[PDB]
């Protein structure tokens, strides 16, 4: 399972 | 064994029309089992382990809708690091995401990892307390200040600690049949002779899972690591994987060379020679 | 920019023997970037029908991809792989070898 929260823009 | 879950992201820009070529992968062990491709048809996370078939609609639905938003991610930062580099529109740069997590035995939470690169270095890079972060450059600490202040530590840690471990649980279980089997080096020796006086001795260890082996030569006992050539390990093709070890031996000598072969289908370490 | 070369193996799944069925692999990593052009050669010759695994990478960031195809092994016929990449000023080309 992918993250949900947590992959934000650099 | 000990157990891995780990996802892969590649985006690579498009100079002139378009966003991003973006490919996604997710791995349990040494077994693909997830694939997202921008340029493929389906537009969906698609399926590459039959295990992972058994999920229904709302696991594809949901999959899908992270992986999109995974890439959009990337299209912006591909525009923002080039902001912060300086650099023109002209040229293709690439954006690398890796993360996951690792269990022991006891398919207890091991580690997690989440690390990023701009154009192939390091960029920031999840701390293995899950908690801080490790910036290369002044740009990327520009970025750790904006994923502090939006705690994405917390969020991520929240995630390797949590559902990583419990779904990568999920999937040992739903797939035991393959991915709680080892399948143990098949191995052989072969011998070359390159002139009268010096001869190739190759070990061979063919058809394994899971990929990490370790192959060594001895001389009448003694490590030997002059005068060999060890391969990189390679995927056969069809899940399992191959390598070899090679040493360079005089002529009739042959007897004095073993080679040994550790892995963990392998309950003892196996020894080979040549005769 | 960095950039890194690719290496090369090129290789049968299963152990060769002439006149039997197998697959003939060409492996490339520790490549960046990771655009990158892979011909499966029979005789010189481009083979037609060649796939390849979904682009993935190592800790190091170093791409790798896998190219394969059928193939049937005989004494006569000769099997290579044809790589071009950013860092190569011309094509590399690796012959199969049933013992490598």
């Amino acid at each position: 399972k992918l993250v949900a929260l947590g992959i934000n823009a650099v | 064994g000990s157990h891995s879950m780990r996802y892969f992201f590649t985006s690579v820009s498009r100079p002139g029309r378009g966003e991003p070529r973006f490919i996604a992968v997710g791995y349990v062990d040494d077994t693909q089992f997830v694939r997202f491709d921008s340029d493929a048809a389906s537009q969906r996370m698609e399926p590459r382990a039959p295990w992972i078939e058994q999920e229904g609609p709302e696991y594809w639905d949901g999959e899908t809708r992270k992986v999109k938003a995974h890439s959009q991610t990337h299209r912006v930062d591909l525009g923002t690091l080039r902001g912060y580099y300086n650099q023109s529109e002209a040229g293709s740069h690439t954006v690398q995401r890796m993360y996951g997590c690792d269990v022991g035995s006891d398919w207890r939470f091991l580690r997690g990892y989440h690390q990023y690169a701009y154009d192939g270095k390091d960029y920031i890079a999840l701390k293995e307390d899950l908690r801080s972060w490790t910036a290369a450059d002044m740009a990327a600490q520009t970025t750790k200040h904006k994923w502090e202040a939006a705690h994405v530590a917390e969020q991520l840690r929240a995630y390797l600690e949590g559902t990583c471990v419990e779904w990568l649980r999920r999937y040992l279980e739903n797939g035991k049949e393959t991915l709680q089997r080892t399948d143990a080096p098949k191995t052989h020796m072969t011998h070359h002779a390159v002139s009268d006086h010096e001869a190739t001795l190759r070990c061979w260890a063919l058809s394994f899972y899971p990929a990490e082996i370790t192959l060594t030569w001895q001389r009448d006992g003694e490590d030997q690591t002059q005068d060999t050539e060890l391969v990189e390990t390679r995927p056969a093709g069809d899940g399992t994987f191959q390598k070899w070890v090679a040493v360079v031996v005089p002529s009739g000598q042959e007897q004095r060379y073993t080679c040994h072969v550790q892995h963990e289908g392998l309950p003892k370490p196996l020894t080979l020679r040549w005769e | 920019m960095i950039q890194r070369t690719p290496k090369i193996q090129v290789y049968s799944r299963h152990p060769a023997e002439n006149g039997k069925s197998n697959f003939l692999n060409c492996y490339v990593s520790g490549f960046h970037p990771s655009d990158i052009e892979v011909d499966l050669l029979k005789n010189g010759e481009r083979i037609e029908k060649v796939e390849h695994s979904d682009l993935s990478f190592s800790k190091d960031w170093s791409f790798y991809l896998l190219y394969y195809t059928e193939f049937t092994p005989t004494e006569k016929d000769e099997y290579a792989c044809r790589v071009n990449h950013v860092t190569l000023s011309q094509p590399k080309i690796v012959k199969w070898d049933r013992d490598m």
